[PDB]
């Protein structure tokens, strides 16, 4: 599959998505953003069956948007992931569930605390401090459980990730280009444009 | 045909008003007169019930005051029956809610919801519409303590005090002139309770004849309580403010 | 009285009328003249065309529903291509069907009970056109008149529409002679056009006002419209 | 279980010519290693100056060309008897039969 | 305003006009007809009246089997009564598919009335310008008459009369079961029992009979059957031979 | 009350005619066909010197090859405009071809008399008829440059020249002795131009009217401001000519 | 109070739907039509008005088949009839599949009889303009009947309706008087010209068309059949002669 | 089920359930909008029947329908949010199927649409109700302002008024604004619109509200003190004379 | 065909009343009178069995009726009304429920239930208001015993003791000179036979009267034994004869 990853540091959760688009025997894509904002506080990552994951993910995406202007604020991160757990849960029981599996990454200024939900296309909701979908997380969540540490600041979050995706380029079998990366904290949503060598 | 029979409970008249909600409202101008009140710590809402006896339980009864979620409550004026239809679905929605974000539902959301469906058969259907008026008395951590009202139209509106059946006018102009924004709720009870006692059409004012409800922040706890007093607790504050 | 008693279809007066359907009527009689006559071997349909201005085109009064059928209307036009396009439809479905081109009777039936039903149901109206129906089909010409009221009668020829009463008159006369008119299209026609004439008062039978049809043992049917109707006035 | 297609045999072959253009095709009908008809109509004057043929299960070519016919004779009743061009008939198959795409 | 008299909502009386009319429709047959209770049977009489010589008096009848073991008397207009015998023939039937048992006298006649009821509160439909009288020898209660009206109303009766003259009748019964102090006709046999039947309809009517003028429905255990002209006749001899 | 498809005693149906009723009050809306082209002329008619005058479109575009004035309850004429635009579209898609002038104007009547509360034809659910009159102009091989005009009754008649709107009985007087065969585009311009004149209340600018044409070299245009400007002028120095 | 006759399952204060009675008015109103029970069939008649000579002859049928052993014909407007007979079609369609035995005629009376009866039971609907002559032979004999446009209905010896139906029930009456031992499809068929001759007196005004079907056990072999030819001249003959 | 014919042609060709849709928006409340050289603006007044109210809940009149767009109307309060909602979901729609926010005019003809069909579709009366919508098209800094109305008409105005008095806001605006030089600042065009709503609403700093929309999605609403001093130097004008 | 009727038929008046409802409650005050009393242990419904004949067998016609066996109403105005709103009510006590909780439904919500039904016939199109007046009386475990009274409104309420219909009135002002907080069943049946009394013009005895009360659990009437969890109904209709048996110590 993708590669999508998100850690949750002390005052920034951080989602690392691969670039790669491949179908078949070709990469038709190196630089695909597979991600969404929900609100100017909280991103989505999403990985997956070919159409259904854009589909779904610009589905919340207009969802959020719309709860946002209707009442004029922001919902919160867990707010937001409760909400996708259950289109998520529906689905699973519909005539043709969506195949989507995702992150949600959200700074909740409310709390003042960033927040990482791991939610796979059976509705499965769990918070956590770092997560991955896919074939990533067997080589990611022993890495992390060895490195990481709850104070990090953001920029040893960064270090963090690149040391996953070192070993993800190492062992994967898969060529997945590189990830792009995005920070999101009480500022809102960044892109770090400098991954490809930081 | 039918069409001999038809009512036509959804039009407009020559002067652009609708009929059937200006009746609904003449209806609602004739129940017990319920009064809001909000204070910088609580909401108080009290009720006068209209028409009862030597024999009607007290204690058992609720026919003004209801319970919608545990930080939002309601004041009736109007059709019980009525009421009690659009109460039950306002419960399932504040449910609905909780269910879909993990979060109690704010206020006005369910307000807005309400009204709504009462505005629906303002321009639908061809049904009368609810003769009932809606006192809300609520708290969530958006805009704290709140109070709104709605009524036959789908209308709604905040306010720091208001009352709705019957004798408004009268209330109202009370109540804008006794009212403070930095009352506390125990100001606030006995302004509504000095309220009613002023509008009632009834002799004098007896705990028998009451419903009384507050939503306060117990600053031994952290959380939001509502309160609906029994019997005897109306009997007590009665006295206390000076009504005996 | 009546009044009381003509707000819908579904309603009898006391004298056990239908006046929604009686009205419907009403506007067949407004409508422009047309006529239709048979003898053995053709059936010939013809039609005044009316105008709104000078500037204006007279509207079509003929539609032609298979090879073998068409029709006249008289009324709202509307109606006719509602009741036409029914009627292109039940041809059709016996052909695909059964590859048997439809009887002009049967026709006449299935557009009777198609008319029937918006007189006893509450909601719908009345058709508001009448129709003159020719064809040739298993058993010879023919010719079936349709009233709104769901009433249909197949006879050797008749007229609707304003006044006409003349041309009806005249057609009641000519009987035992064009009915003989077999063999012979251009006399069938000659003999319409005349029998239409009798019912004219405003103006005369011009090109582009005059409309005939005609279908037979081995013409299928066919419009003239005009310089094709020229030669017969 | 049942199958809803068969195989009727027959060869259909189309030549255009700078004014003219022919349709041709073989009269036998087969299903299996049988003669069903030595003699079974496979191409047809649609009329508006057409001629069509829809080779291969039988049922399904006879219910296409009958629908294409009944589709110009339509044609004339909604645009005042207008002649249905051959490019015109070309479009108006392509939707008979991706109408039944599934 | 003044429609709350055309389709069925309150009066400002607290009345429904149309069922009352509803009521007066049941008269106009000028038909009479009275049910008792024997031992083991139930029997049930209706004047007959062929007016017209065109008609054939077979055809002519207000008595119908309802199912195996119910009979239904009507007295109404003949349109409505055949409505509800339809009605009643298909609603004995689905019982027995659906539950396993003969549907009761008192409950198919709850169900008629129930169904009543409801045009009697729904405004699209009429209520039926009949009353009906159903009786069988229920397995559970015996002797039944359970009656239905236009209002949905239904009450079981030891016997009862119904028609333009259904008072007299009425009274007549009421006297016999004063004197006798028992809830039923005493007799062993249905053929007594119809005897008592057409006997207190001539006093109560103060009229004769010929076998033409009246039409017999008993019913047994496990069976209800009409009788003929010829088994009526046999009827009218044995009680001239007591007169 | 009185159903919404009731027959007069005289044959008519009320709620037809009443809509013709609206259809008198609505702005003058007029046009022209030529061997040359059709021109469709329409009077703005704004209610307020503060209405942004350009943004009052009662000349709209159905297909390259036809074009379409409105008068009356213009607001109705929407869907009626969406139901042609989909037919001239669809058809092409079907045929591979241009709708015929007469098939689509046929097609939006269609619409017409499907109105009523539950008549027993089909499911007509449109409470009641359409309270606008068109003026559809076109092009086709088969029958050339065309006008026609379709009414809510939902009968469509052909027309040289055509009127509709408050000063239409007026403005038709006018079209009878000025049309002819051999009017050529300009002249219809102008001529058209010259009669919105007479009926305006207001005096006619290029604010205030809009022309258009259809030709088959070019198809349906709608003239910017500044063209119409320049017909105006040119009109009024032909009419002190004499 | 008034007005109790503008909807149809409206009961007038003395009992009565005036729509029906309404709908009567259109039947008498209408041509004449008969029906004769023979000792084993039954006999159609009916009156045709030639309005003009322009009316085709034999053309225009009146009388109806249903199945294959039934006979119709109704007088009133007719539109309202053929719509009963094509129910009847469908009703009888119906029975045959599910018994496999073509319809009873009491059953077929039945189901016509119940569909018309529905007809005035709500006011959405217009009762029928027509009263219904039909039957023919079955399992156990010929069955003649008429239905009214209230939905009644019973089995007739001789029956009539329309313009002359007194005149015809007084015809009928003699028959029936002269002939308790039963006539024969024969002279029924006869018999049935002569009436309809008689009958047509009170629309003397207009020259008329006579039409005969029956069926009869001997002389159809219980199929319905329209009289031609020989058959209908020697019968329109036998009129001809005793209508002076 | 209910599908009576309820707004329909009278003998004169009127529809009065739409023209006394109308009489409902005269009877509410004023709502203005100007436009500037590079912004709209949208004022309204406040009632003043029942003064107790609280002003943070309690539902405003100008509503944003995007980030870019905003609503307001004169007229039935109820109807109104029927409309917003139906608005706030096709921008949505249309954000996802076009990828691009939907233009000023494109959003008030969908507005209108619905007004409309309310107009000719059984079983439903229409909305008695009136609305300015103002805002900016994407990546465009020319300002737009529509109007619809019960029946379903729109226009686009360079300054409009609905609502009780909305003749006298009128006159006002017809013999105040220049469309040769229109309020060439954010300033000069809330003045010239507060001035507009002085003319019928009687001195009332609390009783009047403003919303300022500038291209590129900002949005803003006065306060009672930014508002409150534009009166203040209005007053002036006029003493100073 | 096709109800048609989609529109109410309980629409307000200018002044603000609901005709419908109205009348509706007049015809409620012309029925017979039924009333119910409240005792510590118990609760009693009563009222008359107004035989329409001699020749009709009362008993086969129940006004009081037992809607769950811990639960019984009793009415005034349209009997048919009442009889399907009885149907009703039982259904739905199982449906809205026992199929949901395994127990029967407590006298409030079931109350409720009905009330609703009651409402509905007040808003729903083509349809005219019930006719009655209901007086149910229940007993459940986390409330105790009760009475409430449900109007054609669909309005309800809580009572101590009350009377409906012909002599309402009169009842009541007797009902509330003999009632106190400290009845016991048998002092309550007294009260009611007494009160009831007054309200009737003829015969007032065991076979005139019927009268149920909701107290102790009847064993004897659960049908089997075996489980003790299953005490058995408190729904019981008196008899004839025991009604009679109070009437001597009247």
């Amino acid at each position: 599959m993708d590669i999508i990853l998100g850690i949750r540091v002390q005052d920034s959760v951080i989602l690392a998505s691969s670039k790669a688009v491949t179908r078949g025997i070709s990469v038709l894509k190196d630089s695909d953003d597979k991600t969404r904002q929900l609100s100017p506080h909280t991103l989505m990552s999403f990985a997956g069956e070919a159409g259904d994951t854009v589909q779904f993910a610009e589905y919340i995406q207009a969802n959020i948007q719309l709860y946002s202007i209707r009442e004029d604020y922001e919902l919160s991160p867990q707010a937001v992931s409760s909400f996708v757990r259950q289109e998520l849960a529906k689905s699973i029981r519909s005539r043709r569930p969506y195949q989507v599996n995702v992150l949600i990454g959200g700074y909740d200024k409310k709390k003042n605390k960033p927040e990482l939900y791991q939610i796979d296309y059976l509705g499965t909701k769990v918070e956590l401090p770092y997560g991955a979908h896919g074939y990533s997380g067997f080589y990611t969540f022993s890495l992390l459980d060895h490195h990481y540490r709850p104070d990090m600041t953001t920029e040893e979050g960064l270090d963090l990730l690149k040391l996953c995706v070192q070993e993800l380029e190492k062992r994967m079998p898969m060529d997945f280009k590189g990830v792009i990366v995005k920070i999101v904290d009480k500022d809102g949503i960044r892109q770090v444009d400098d991954f490809q060598a930081q | 045909g039918s069409r001999r029979y038809d009512s036509r409970t959804t039009i407009f008249s020559p002067e652009g008003r609708l009929y059937q909600v200006e009746y609904a409202l003449e209806s609602i101008s004739h129940a017990g007169t319920a009064i809001g009140i909000m204070a910088s710590d609580g909401i108080v809402l009290a009720a006068e019930r209209k028409v009862t006896s030597t024999l009607l339980e007290q204690d058992t009864s609720t026919e003004k005051l209801y319970k919608l979620n545990d930080k939002i409550a309601v004041a009736v004026a109007g059709l019980t029956a009525d009421a009690e239809i659009l109460i039950n679905t306002a419960r399932i929605h504040a449910q609905n809610y909780l269910k879909t974000y993990n979060e109690d539902i704010p206020v006005e959301i369910l307000v807005r919801r309400l009204s709504d469906i009462k505005q629906g058969y303002t321009q639908h259907g061809g049904l009368r519409p609810f003769g009932v008026s809606f006192i809300y008395a609520g708290y969530d951590d958006r805009y704290g303590y709140q109070l709104y009202t709605s009524n036959p139209s789908g209308n709604y509106t905040g306010w720091k005090a208001i009352s709705v059946g019957a004798n408004t006018s009268a209330a109202q102009t009370l109540l804008q002139m006794d009212y403070k924004d930095d009352m506390k709720v125990d100001d606030a009870i006995e302004l509504a309770l000095k309220t009613l006692s002023k509008t009632t059409d009834s002799s004098a004012l007896t705990y028998d004849r009451l419903e009384f409800a507050t939503i306060r922040k117990g600053a031994n706890d952290g959380e939001v309580y509502q309160k609906i007093f029994k019997p005897q607790e109306i009997k007590d504050i009665l006295v206390k403010t000076g009504i005996t | 009285f009546r009044n009381n008693y003509d707000g819908d279809t579904v309603t009898f007066s006391p004298t056990g009328r239908l006046f929604q359907v009686e009205y419907a009527l009403e506007a067949i009689k407004q409508g422009s003249v047309t006529v239709g006559l048979r003898s053995n071997t053709h059936a010939v349909l013809v039609a005044l065309k009316r105008n709104a201005d000078e500037l204006s085109s007279y509207q079509k009064k003929i539609i032609k529903c298979d090879e073998h059928m068409g029709l006249s209307l008289a009324g709202l036009a509307p109606d006719a291509r509602v009741l036409s396009n029914y009627l292109r439809q039940q041809c059709n479905y016996s052909s695909l069907v059964f590859n048997r081109k439809l009887a002009v009777e049967r026709a006449g039936h299935l557009l009777c009970d198609k008319a029937q039903k918006n007189t006893q149901s509450y909601g719908g109206r009345p058709y508001g056109v009448g129709l003159l129906i020719i064809g040739y089909d298993k058993s010879g010409a023919h010719l079936l008149e349709f009233q709104p009221s769901g009433n249909v009668t197949e006879l050797y020829g008749t007229a609707i529409g304003a006044r006409s009463q003349g041309a009806k008159t005249y057609l009641e006369r000519t009987l035992d002679t064009f009915i003989k008119i077999d063999g012979n299209p251009d006399e069938l026609i000659k003999a319409g056009v005349e029998a239409i004439s009798q019912s004219l008062r405003d103006e005369s039978l011009t090109v582009d006002n005059l409309s005939i049809a005609i279908v037979g043992k081995d013409t299928p049917f066919t419009i003239y419209d005009g310089e094709a109707v020229a030669k017969y006035i | 279980q049942f199958n809803p297609y068969g195989d009727n045999g027959g060869t259909i072959l189309g030549i255009a010519g700078e004014d003219f253009a022919v349709l041709a095709g073989d009269t036998r009908n087969i299903t299996d290693y049988s003669i069903n008809s030595r003699y079974e109509p496979k191409v047809f004057d649609c009329g508006d100056n057409i001629v069509m043929s829809a080779n291969g299960f039988a049922a399904d070519g006879d219910a296409l060309v009958k629908r294409f016919k009944n589709s110009v004779k339509w044609y004339h009743f909604d645009h005042n008897d207008k002649k249905l061009s051959i490019n015109s008939a070309a479009r108006n198959i392509q939707h008979l039969l991706y109408g039944k795409r599934f | 305003a003044g429609y709350d008299r055309h389709i069925t909502i309150f009066s400002p009386e607290g009345r429904l006009y149309q069922v009352e009319y509803a009521f007066k429709a049941t008269n106009q047959t000028n038909i009479n007809s009275l049910a008792v209770r024997g031992k083991d049977c139930t029997v049930v009489i209706s004047q007959k009246k062929v007016p017209d010589k065109l008609l054939d008096p077979t055809t002519v009848s207000y008595i119908f089997c309802i199912s195996r073991t119910i009979g239904m008397v009507v007295n109404g207009p003949i349109p409505d009564a055949r409505n509800a015998a339809l009605r009643a023939k298909a609603e004995a039937a689905e019982f027995r598919y659906k539950y396993g048992y003969d549907m009761p006298c008192d409950v198919l006649a709850k169900r008629m009335a129930n169904l009543s009821q409801i045009y009697t509160q729904r405004a699209y439909m009429r209520p039926l310008g009949v009353i009906l009288t159903f009786v069988s020898v229920d397995e559970e209660l015996g002797p039944s008459i359970y009656k239905t009206d236009p209002a949905g109303y239904y009450v079981g009766y030891k016997a009862t009369a119904t028609g333009p003259k259904q008072q007299e009748i009425t009274t007549n019964l009421e006297n016999h079961f004063k004197k006798s102090k028992i809830d039923h006709i005493n007799e062993e046999s249905w053929e007594k029992v119809v005897e008592f039947a057409i006997t207190h309809m001539i006093d109560a009517l103060g009229t004769e009979f010929s076998k033409n003028d009246l039409e017999v429905g008993v019913a047994t255990k496990d069976k209800f059957f009409t009788l003929s002209a010829e088994n009526i006749e046999e009827r009218l001899v044995a009680i001239a031979e007591q007169d | 009350d009185r159903g919404v498809s009731t027959f007069s005693p005289e044959g008519r149906l009320f709620q037809v005619e009443y809509s013709l009723e609206a259809i008198k009050l609505g702005s003058t809306a007029i046009g022209i066909a030529t061997k040359e082209g059709v021109v469709l002329g329409v009077e703005k008619r704004a209610t307020s010197p503060l209405l942004e005058s350009d943004s009052i479109e009662k000349i709209v575009e159905i297909d390259r090859h036809i074009g379409c004035a409105m008068s009356g309850l213009t607001a109705d004429a929407r869907s009626m405009i969406e139901h042609a635009r989909t037919a001239a579209v669809t058809h092409n898609l079907y045929y591979d071809e241009d709708i015929n002038v007469e098939s689509l104007t046929q097609s939006v009547c269609d619409l017409a008399l499907r109105f009523g509360e539950g008549a027993s034809g089909e499911e007509r659910l449109m409470s009641r008829p359409f309270g606008v009159a068109l003026l559809i102009a076109g092009h086709d091989a088969d029958d050339g440059y065309q006008l026609f005009h379709a009414e809510p009754s939902g009968t469509f008649y052909r027309y040289n020249a055509k009127a509709i709107g408050s000063g239409s009985e007026g403005a038709q007087a006018e079209l009878l002795n000025e049309w002819h065969s051999s009017l050529t585009l300009k002249e219809a311009e102008l001529l058209v131009l010259k009669i919105l004149k007479q009926v305006m209340e207001e005096k006619l600018d290029e604010n205030n009217a809009q022309l258009s044409c259809i030709t088959k070299q070019d198809g349906f245009k709608i003239y910017d401001n500044e063209k119409t400007a320049e017909l105006i002028k040119e009109l009024k120095e032909k009419e002190a000519a004499e | 109070g008034t007005g109790y006759d503008l909807s149809n399952s409206v009961f007038s204060p003395d009992g009565r739907n005036f729509q029906v009675e309404y709908a009567v008015k259109a039947v008498e109103n209408g041509t004449t039509s008969i029906g004769i029970k023979c000792n084993d069939g039954v006999v159609f008649a009916v009156e045709k008005l030639i309005t003009s000579k322009l009316l085709v002859p034999q053309k225009n049928v009146k009388i109806q088949v249903v199945d294959r052993h039934i006979g119709c014909v109704y007088s009133g407007l007719i539109p309202d009839g053929r719509h009963l007979v094509n129910r009847g079609r469908e009703e009888a369609a119906s029975f045959k599949k599910l018994y496999k035995t073509p319809i009873p005629i009491p059953a077929f009376a039945d189901r016509l009889g119940q569909y018309v009866q529905a007809h005035t039971l709500y006011n959405s609907v217009r009762p029928f303009g027509v009263s219904t002559i039909f039957g023919g032979v079955d399992k156990n004999g010929a069955h003649l009947y008429m239905l009214e446009p209230s939905g009644s209905y019973w089995g007739y010896k001789g029956a009539a309706t329309g313009k002359g139906r007194q005149s015809a029930k007084a015809e009928l009456e003699k028959l029936v008087d002269h002939h308790p031992e039963g006539l024969s499809a024969r002279e029924a068929v006869k018999q049935a010209a002569k009436i309809i001759y008689l009958a047509h007196e009170d629309n003397k005004e207009k020259d008329f068309e006579l039409e005969i079907s029956w069926c009869s056990l001997s002389e159809t072999n219980g199929l319905h059949k329209f009289v031609k030819g020989d058959l209908l001249q020697e019968a329109i003959d036998f009129a001809q002669k005793e209508i002076n | 089920g209910y599908d009576r014919a309820l707004s329909i042609f009278s003998p004169d060709g009127h529809i009065f359930q739409v023209e006394y849709a109308l009489e409902a928006v005269k009877r509410g409340t004023c709502a203005v909008g100007v436009k500037g050289k590079n912004c709209v603006v949208l004022g309204c007044e406040r009632r003043s029947t029942l003064k107790l109210q609280d002003t943070r809940i309690t539902p405003s009149k100008v509503s944003k329908i995007d980030s870019h767009v905003v609503l307001s109307f004169s007229g039935l309060n109820a109807d109104s949010r029927i409309l917003i909602e139906k608005a706030r979901v096709e921008a949505q729609s249309h954000r996802l199927t076009l990828e691009d926010p939907v233009t000023v005019e494109y959003l008030t003809r969908y507005v209108a649409g619905v007004q409309q069909r309310y107009t000719q579709s059984g079983g439903v009366r229409p909305f008695g109700v009136s609305t300015l919508i103002a805002g900016f098209d994407p990546r465009d800094d020319e300002p737009k302002l529509y109007q619809t109305e019960p029946s379903g008409i729109y226009s686009s105005w360079s300054a409009q008024t609905i609502g009780r008095n909305s003749k006298t806001v009128r006159e006002f605006l017809e013999k105040n604004y220049d469309r040769k030089e229109p309020p060439a600042t954010v300033e000069e065009c809330v003045k010239l619109t507060v001035r507009s709503l002085l003319e019928v609403v009687q001195t009332g700093a609390k009783n009047i509200e403003i919303t300022v929309v500038k291209p590129d999605s900002d949005i803003v609403a006065l306060s009672s003190e930014e508002i409150n001093q534009y009166v203040t130097q209005i007053e002036q004008e006029k003493q100073e004379q | 065909m096709t109800d048609r009727y989609s529109f109410s038929l309980t629409t307000f008046s200018p002044s603000g009343k609901l005709g419908q409802i109205d009348y509706a409650l007049t015809a409620v005050k012309q029925g017979v009178t039924s009333l119910g009393i409240k005792a510590t242990n118990g609760v009693v419904i009563a009222t008359e069995k107004k035989s329409s004949s001699p020749l009709a067998m009362s008993e086969t016609l129940s006004k009081v009726s037992l809607l769950t066996p811990d639960i019984g109403a009793v009415y005034s105005g349209m009997g048919p009304d009442y009889r399907v709103l009885v149907d009703k009510s039982r259904k739905v006590a199982h449906t809205s429920y026992k199929r949901i909780y395994g127990e029967y439904p407590p006298t409030k919500l079931l109350v409720s239930e009905v009330a609703k039904i009651m409402q509905e016939a007040t808003q729903s199109g083509g349809v005219r208001p019930f006719g009655v007046s209901l007086l149910i009386a229940g007993h459940d475990e986390f409330n105790g015993f009760s009475l409430y009274q449900v109007d054609p409104s669909g309005s309800y309420f809580p009572w101590k003791a009350t009377a409906i219909g012909k002599g309402s009135v009169a009842a009541k002002t007797f009902l509330e000179k003999r009632w106190n907080d400290e009845l016991e069943l048998e002092d309550a049946i007294h009260i009611a036979l007494l009160t009831l009394k007054e309200s009737v013009e003829g015969e007032f005895n065991g076979d005139t009267i019927e009268l149920a009360i909701i107290g102790d659990e009847n064993p004897d009437l659960l049908g089997y034994t075996g489980i003790p969890t299953d005490k058995g109904p408190r729904f019981r209709k008196l008899t004839s004869q025991e009604i009679n048996d109070r009437l001597e110590a009247l």
